[PDB]
RNA sequence: GGACAAAGAUAAAAACACAACGUAUGGCGAAACACGUCAUACAGAUCCGGUAGGUAGUCCGGACAUAAACAGCGGAGCGCUGUUUAUAAGUAACCUUCCUCCUUAGGUCGUCCAUUCUUUGUC
């Protein structure tokens, strides 16, 4: 039977100088044969801790490991603005080896309402025949938002991808595009398209829409 | 001074065979055990193979057991990852990874490499068709508008996008391209700049698809009325 | 006094040779497995009877314990249970008694200790 390994929290928010933690638990016994890793985006992995204690050459003391039975604990005493990465915990106690799901970390930050805009298909795409309708929520915190496409006043399911961008180096906060994509036939049948996001900031559902055919 | 570099990545369609490379420096990969790892666009770290020092022994993931065969090559100081009968979930980063001393290091990981991306796909390679995402007709909200480029419909990976060559950079997110169920991937390119600049100033958007020898340079403006 | 006899108490006691693979755990070797090396442990010298009175780590016979092979049971592999076999060569070799034409053998009888003192019966 393989080992498993369940890292939680998925994601932690946290600010400059935070101490933090981050747990792994082992279906079996994996004695001290654990490793955690930090991975940046875009980046290779770099080794952490060791042995489930040690720290490795080289990485700020900052970082510790912890074992309490088969559950092991990643800790930063004090957090700086270059520890906030994705973090990985692997067992090497019996092969195959298993990874941890993984931990985002996360700058955290005040509420901000998304700004929303909205865009027609252009007309070089309809001739090309498709239509792409895109809302973008612009610099907003947190991540959590949802996107609700209206065709006619009608809600639409399934036809709709969304794409968020990694935190902002300044201002700490995450955009998102969503588009739709319906045939050429189908956006030239209904007169009305609009964008309804709902956030934490967004009191109420902030909804911007155009239609079929104007302007 | 210790380094591993991947190779031999790239495009092959489902059922195909493609073979890595690990070439190290610094080190003598026969005193050391090494391992294969691979991460899944957007996801996160999976242990593919490994082979033990001084006894050749090799270790598989339930996922790569049978397809995957991991060698090594002590005179060219070189690991190897043989995969066949590849399918789409294959598609990943895979890094080789030197194993440490046990005395220094214990059992983790402590050098790894840049990477190397292996893409399975039946599609084609395709250039992309950037249209243009027009700014409000109507006063923006806040003073300042948004103009976009859509870089739809290519195939493979990566594009760039720039804006006015370049002299316009702050403002622009570019978004992570979302794979469609064409099997073609598509991301939008967005600019924020004062409303007050939509018609007294051009704004071009310049989208590079060197895969497929593309260069792009279209104009985004506002519609009629 | 001495002799024969029985019954007691006490003491004694087996030659030569006794091997060689390997397994497990842990440490170390640039070392999760394999490999090499080192340390430690295991690799029937347990129990009983007999062997014309006695002496067995090695006999003969049996039991038990442990290891291998085979059969059965439960959820190919894995774990147990039951049976068989094994646990040196060797009670081989030499010497020796008897028997058999397995006679250039086979079996079998021996190879060691049995001292000292006490009581009684009859000469
Ligand atoms: N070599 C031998 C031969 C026969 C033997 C017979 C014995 C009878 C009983 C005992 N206790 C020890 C014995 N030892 C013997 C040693
Ligand atoms: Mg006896
Ligand atoms: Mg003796
Ligand atoms: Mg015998």
């Amino acid at each position: 039977s393989d080992i498993q390994m369940t890292q939680s929290p998925s994601s932690l928010s946290a600010s400059v100088g935070d101490r933090v933690t981050i747990t792994c638990r082992a279906s079996q016994s994996v004695s001290s044969a654990v490793a955690w890793y930090q991975q940046k985006p875009g980046k290779a992995p770099k080794l952490l801790i060791y042995s489930a204690s040690s720290l490795y050459s080289g990485v700020p003391s900052r970082f510790s490991g912890s074992r309490s039975g088969t559950d092991f604990t990643l800790t930063i005493s004090s957090l700086q603005p270059e520890d906030f990465a994705t973090y990985y915990c692997q067992q090497s106690y019996s092969f195959p080896n298993t990874f941890g799901q993984g931990t985002k970390v996360e700058i955290k930050r005040t509420v901000a309402a998304p700004s929303v805009f909205i865009f027609p298909p252009s007309d070089e795409q309809l001739k090309s025949g498709t239509a792409s309708v895109v809302c973008l929520l612009n610099n907003f915190y947190p991540r959590e938002a949802k996107v609700q496409w209206k065709v006619d006043n009608a809600l639409q399911s399934g036809n709709s991808q969304e794409s968020v961008t990694e935190q902002d180096s300044k201002d700490s906060t995450y955009s998102l595009s969503s588009t739709l994509t319906l045939s050429k036939a189908d956006y030239e049948k209904h007169k009305v398209y609009a964008c309804e996001v709902t956030h934490q900031g967004l009191s109420s559902p902030v909804t911007k829409s155009f239609n079929r055919g104007e302007c | 001074e210790v380094q591993l570099v991947e190779s031999g990545g790239g495009l092959v369609q489902p059922g195909g065979s493609l073979r890595l490379s690990c070439a190290a420096s610094g080190f003598y990969i026969s005193y050391s055990s090494i391992h294969w790892v691979r991460q899944a666009p957007g996801k996160g770290l999976e242990w593919v193979a490994s082979i033990s020092p001084y006894s050749g022994s090799t270790y598989y993931a339930d996922s790569v057991k049978g397809r995957f065969t991991i060698s090594a090559d002590t005179s060219k100081n070189t690991a190897y990852l043989q995969m066949n009968s590849l399918r789409a979930e294959d598609t990943a980063v895979y890094y080789c990874a030197r194993q440490g001393y046990r005395r220094r290091s214990g059992r983790g990981f402590d050098y790894w490499g840049q990477g190397t991306l292996v893409t399975v796909s039946s599609a084609s390679t395709k250039g992309p068709s950037v249209f243009p995402l027009a700014p409000s007709s109507k006063s923006t909200s806040g003073g300042t508008a948004a103009l976009g480029c859509l870089v739809k419909d290519y195939f493979p990976e990566p594009v760039t996008v720039s804006w006015n060559s370049g002299a316009l950079t702050s403002g622009v997110h570019t978004f992570p391209a979302v794979l469609q169920s064409s099997g073609l991937y598509s991301l939008s390119s967005v600019v924020t700049v004062p409303s007050s600049s939509l018609g007294t100033q051009t704004y071009i958007c310049n989208v590079n698809h060197k895969p497929s020898n593309t260069k792009v340079d279209k104009k985004v403006e506002p519609k009629s009325c």
